[PDB]
């Protein structure tokens, strides 16, 4: 296991897809508050006695 | 371009992510978007620039 | 890059 700060650690993933890593240093803002709203959602979904 | 940036210390470098081969900043291998206004973790270097020594030269 | 420095010295 070889430590890798988690700013660009997402960043080889978008480069894995196909998109440039610069996108995602100019949203790292908007992907996280994504990241943690979906994790909001995800989370209600299982609650929902469903 | 590929890889990230490192350095041992206080010299920068850019080697690929699976190996450790350090390389000199440099515009071909580096490209440019943007400006160093809303990355975070961003860090003040030069860039050697190869055009520049062949100018005037 | 060598024949632009020779076309325009
Ligand atoms: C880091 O690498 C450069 C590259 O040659 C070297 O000059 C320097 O002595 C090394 N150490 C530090 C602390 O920069
Ligand atoms: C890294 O984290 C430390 C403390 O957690 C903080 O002081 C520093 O500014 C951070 N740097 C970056 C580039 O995020
Ligand atoms: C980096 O350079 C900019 C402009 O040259 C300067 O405003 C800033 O204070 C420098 N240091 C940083 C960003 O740590």
């Amino acid at each position: 296991a070889l430590q890798i700060p988690f700013a660009m650690q997402m960043a080889y993933r978008f480069n894995g897809i196909g998109v440039t890593q610069n996108v995602l240093y100019e949203n790292q803002k908007l992907i996280a508050n994504q990241f943690n709203s979906a994790i909001g959602k995800i989370q209600d979904s299982l609650s929902s006695t469903a | 371009r590929e890889g990230v940036f490192v350095s041992n210390g206080t010299h920068w470098f850019v080697t690929q992510r699976n190996f450790y081969e350090p390389q000199i900043i440099t515009t071909d291998n580096t490209f440019v978007s943007g400006n160093c206004d809303v990355v975070i973790g961003i860090v003040n270097n030069t860039v050697y620039d190869p055009l520049q020594p062949e100018l005037d030269s | 890059l060598q024949p632009e420095l020779d076309s325009f010295k």
